[PDB]
């Protein structure tokens, strides 16, 4: 997406879009990256 | 905090602050529409929201364009003019096929002020295609010309325009296109209130005749009313007495079905359920939605229309155990009002797929099954998005389920005038469960006659008295104590009245130049003493020209006689069949009816015939009033015997079925009472009677049977 | 520093065909010398 303060009320009506669908808080366990395309392995907290 | 009211009006327009300074509706004059969209959210960011039209573009001054309709930017097998770069109000546009190409729908066409196109969709076929030529709805770009079995076609609209319907198309067997027509919508088109109810009504209605066969009528009605924080309470309310007078119109039909009120935000929230004794009681289920409030859904308004259409899952579910006595005749109809605007759970579609996978739909080529569920969406927020709404209503083919009126208030008159209007509720040509006799219409005559006679013919049930059949099967010597008609394959004969008989019917008419048979105007009615009571063995038949056949083909109010014998009735290579009588069982013969450029070739053929032999002219025995079949082009089309002499021409389209004509007579007897001929000549051909041609004589002999006959 | 016009008002051409214009014409107007004489209005390709 982006970056200029990013308050409060700026996340919640960025995550409560029409096109938003997933909102997790993951925590990165294994980092696969190979030439064509990076593994980004996350675990949802919550 | 309110937003800065700073660069967020429009050019050449006005705009106004709703929901006390929390959103804003820009106001352009008559002629014109707001740019990109209708009205503005006001973000907690201090900002208003990003003007986002329908590509998801980002624009940076408003401006009030002028109302224009879609270009039809792609157009096969014709030509259309004027053409321009775009169409203003009131703008006329004519359609012309080329040399060898039928023209069907609408070929003048006018701009109107919502935005969209008078008439019907412009279509060229030339009928070479197993399925009629889907044709390219204007605005709309169709990718395949191949109209063969199993093919397909896809549709995409231009930049900034919604799709509406269908996207792919499979020509399905019984020629007849998957899903339905497509339609390039745009941001300012609506609905008018007429336009919503008369296809409401022409999809509900006909989606609740079938249903009657048949306390607890065997149909389920889902209401999912959305109460999310992003309508409103205005068109909230709204919605609710909308949903009201939608049950007392049902209830007018004196049918009483399984109501289920559910209304969602956050969390689904289940008022009544189709399980309880009460979800009949269309009463109950009125003062259910009456003690509701927008006022329910304010501590959590979310906007969760998956776990909405769950709840709905779980009311049509089973344990299992259960395998239920009757799941597989229920009938379900799920209404929901909604702006499309769902942020928590995803895409509800999936849901709706789980729904199709419980109900054993569209998981059988020969048996789809879609006739058990119907999807009706409508749009009632400020902001609606046209293309989730229309991914979960349902695509059926010359059915809208789609709807956004203008306003809430024609939202309201769209079920106003429901109450009072009562359609006619025909059931002709229409086929029960489904021991085995689906041919309710079939009928068999017997005529006894000094030595044996025993004359064999059939005819069809038209009405509760009269039944359509040949008229050279009788004569005017026979009485009516030697005439018995059997129906409903009951082992009783019915005594008749009288046999009327066409008035410019005369087989004897011909000798003079040499023809001993002349079976021109070969019809004949046969009004029975006693009254029909129908049944599931005991049905009529859908005759051309009525108002009863006007909805079977699931066309407007307004069509005209002649029409429907361009649908009916093409110039190409139809598709009909009759019923043939095998052992003491009946059994169909599917046929084709040479009206394309195969006609000729067809009629000639009767030279062949007996007595024809020598014939000067072969055009003055086969008169316009005949419809000429059999053959070996396309197909190998099964002959009529002489017990199926009189035999209704059937027509079986949108599982309906209509009758055309007549069996007249034949070319060459392939029956003789011992086996089938099996080496049938490859001018073996079959005619019978146009019922297009007998109209005067038919709308005037069933004049008080109420089966409405068009005046044209 | 801009002008020209805007990529978004530019109607791109589209009708391409190899073949068109397979339509029929009757001569009925009032003859002249023995020779008929009709004035279409067609509209040209792209
Ligand atoms: C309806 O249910 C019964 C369950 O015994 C089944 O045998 C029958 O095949 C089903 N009918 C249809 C339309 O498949």
């Amino acid at each position: 997406i982006q970056k200029d303060k990013v308050t409060l009320e700026e996340r919640l009506d960025k995550a409560c879009e029409p096109g938003v669908d997933y909102v997790y808080k993951t925590r990165l366990v294994k980092v696969q990256l190979s030439n064509d395309f990076d593994e980004y392995i996350m675990a949802i907290e919550q | 905090g309110s937003c800065s009211l700073e660069g967020v009006e429009i050019k050449g327009g006005s705009f106004r602050l709703l929901q006390e300074g929390q959103a804003l509706e820009y106001v352009c004059p008559s002629g014109f529409y707001p740019y990109p969209v209708q009205t503005r959210t006001c973000r907690s960011t201090g900002s208003w929201s990003t003007l986002k039209t329908q590509d998801q573009k980002t624009v940076r001054k408003a401006e009030c364009r002028a109302i224009h309709c879609p270009r039809p930017h792609d157009f096969e097998n014709g030509e259309y003019w004027p053409r321009s770069p775009y169409y203003n109000v009131s703008d006329e546009i004519s359609f012309h096929c080329y040399d060898g190409y039928t023209l069907r729908g609408s070929a003048n066409r006018t701009c109107q002020v919502n935005g969209r196109w008078s008439g019907q969709t412009a279509i060229c076929d030339n009928g070479a295609g197993y399925c009629s030529n889907p044709g390219i709805p204007i605005g709309t770009r169709k990718v395949g010309s191949q109209y063969r079995l199993e093919d397909s076609v896809t549709y995409h609209c231009s930049r900034g325009l919604t799709l509406r319907g269908s996207q792919r198309r499979t020509c399905q067997e019984g020629g007849s296109w998957s899903g339905t027509e497509p339609s390039c919508q745009d941001s300012f088109m609506y609905d008018t209130p007429q336009e919503v109810a008369e296809a409401f009504l022409s999809s509900l209605t006909e989606t609740i005749e079938g249903v009657d066969a048949e306390p607890s009528g065997s149909m389920n009605i889902y209401l999912v009313l959305d109460g999310s924080g992003s309508i409103g309470a205005s068109d909230f309310t709204g919605a609710k007495k909308c949903l009201v007078n939608l049950i007392e119109k049902v209830a007018s039909y004196g049918v009483k079905p399984r109501y289920g009120l559910v209304t969602y935000a956050t969390y689904p929230k289940i008022w009544v359920k189709v399980s309880e004794a009460d979800s009949s009681n269309a009463d109950w289920v009125t003062k259910q939605l009456n003690e509701i409030n927008y006022e329910d859904h304010k501590l959590k308004s979310g906007t969760n229309t998956k776990k909405a259409l769950q709840a709905v899952y779980s009311m049509m579910s089973w344990p299992d155990d259960v395998p239920p006595e009757g799941w597989n005749r229920t009938r379900h109809v799920i209404i929901l009002m909604t702006d499309g605007l769902h942020n928590m759970g995803g895409d509800p579609i999936t849901v709706i797929d789980e729904i199709r996978d419980l109900l054993y739909i569209g998981k059988d080529r020969k048996n789809p099954r879609e006739d058990y569920l119907d999807v009706y969406v409508f749009g009632v927020g400020p902001l609606v998005n046209q293309v989730n709404i229309n991914a979960l209503a349902s695509k059926k083919d010359n059915e809208q389920h789609v709807f956004k009126v203008k306003d809430m208030e024609n939202l309201e008159d769209v079920f106003y005038q429901m109450i009072d209007e009562s359609q006619s509720l025909s059931l002709c040509g229409m086929v029960w469960e489904h021991d085995y006799h689906k041919q309710p219409w079939q009928a068999k005559i017997s005529v006894i006659r000094p030595s044996k006679g025993h004359e064999s013919c059939m005819g069809a049930v038209v009405s509760e008295y009269f039944v359509l059949t040949a008229a050279h099967c009788f004569t005017v010597d026979d009485k009516e104590h030697s005439i018995k008609v059997s129906v409903g394959g009951e082992k009783r004969d019915l005594e008749i009245e009288v046999v009327l008989f066409h008035p410019n019917y005369n087989i004897n008419g011909k000798k003079e130049a040499g023809i001993p048979e002349f079976y021109d105007y070969d019809v004949a009615l046969i009004k029975l003493k006693n009254k029909l009571k129908y049944g599931q063995t005991i049905r009529p038949i859908c005759l051309p020209c009525t108002e009863g056949t006007t909805r079977a083909l699931r066309l407007p109010p307004t069509t005209t006689c002649q029409q429907q014998k361009e649908e009916l009735l093409p110039a190409q290579d139809i598709k009909a069949l009759f019923v043939s009588e095998e052992e003491k069982k009946l059994t169909r013969k599917e046929v084709y009816i040479k009206n394309g450029d195969k006609k000729g070739s067809c009629e000639r053929d009767a030279q062949y015939a007996p007595g024809y032999d020598k014939v000067k002219d072969i055009s003055e025995v086969v008169t316009p009033r005949f419809l000429c079949t059999g053959g070996v082009s396309p197909y190998a089309d099964p002959n009529t015997c002489r017990g199926d002499s009189g035999g209704p021409l059937i027509v079986h389209k949108r599982s309906r079925f209509i009758q055309v004509g007549v069996i007249s007579w034949g070319v060459v007897d392939v029956c003789k009472n011992q086996k089938r001929q099996k080496q049938v000549p490859a001018h073996a051909r079959d005619f019978h009677i146009n019922l297009f041609q007998v109209l005067p004589w038919l709308k005037e002999k069933l004049q008080d049977e109420d089966l409405g006959f068009l005046a044209a | 520093d801009e002008d020209i016009i805007a990529e978004e008002n530019i109607v791109s051409r589209s009708e391409f065909p190899e073949s068109w214009l397979w339509n029929v014409e009757d001569l009925k107007e009032p003859p002249k010398n023995g020779i008929s004489t009709k004035l279409m209005n067609i509209f040209l390709k792209d």
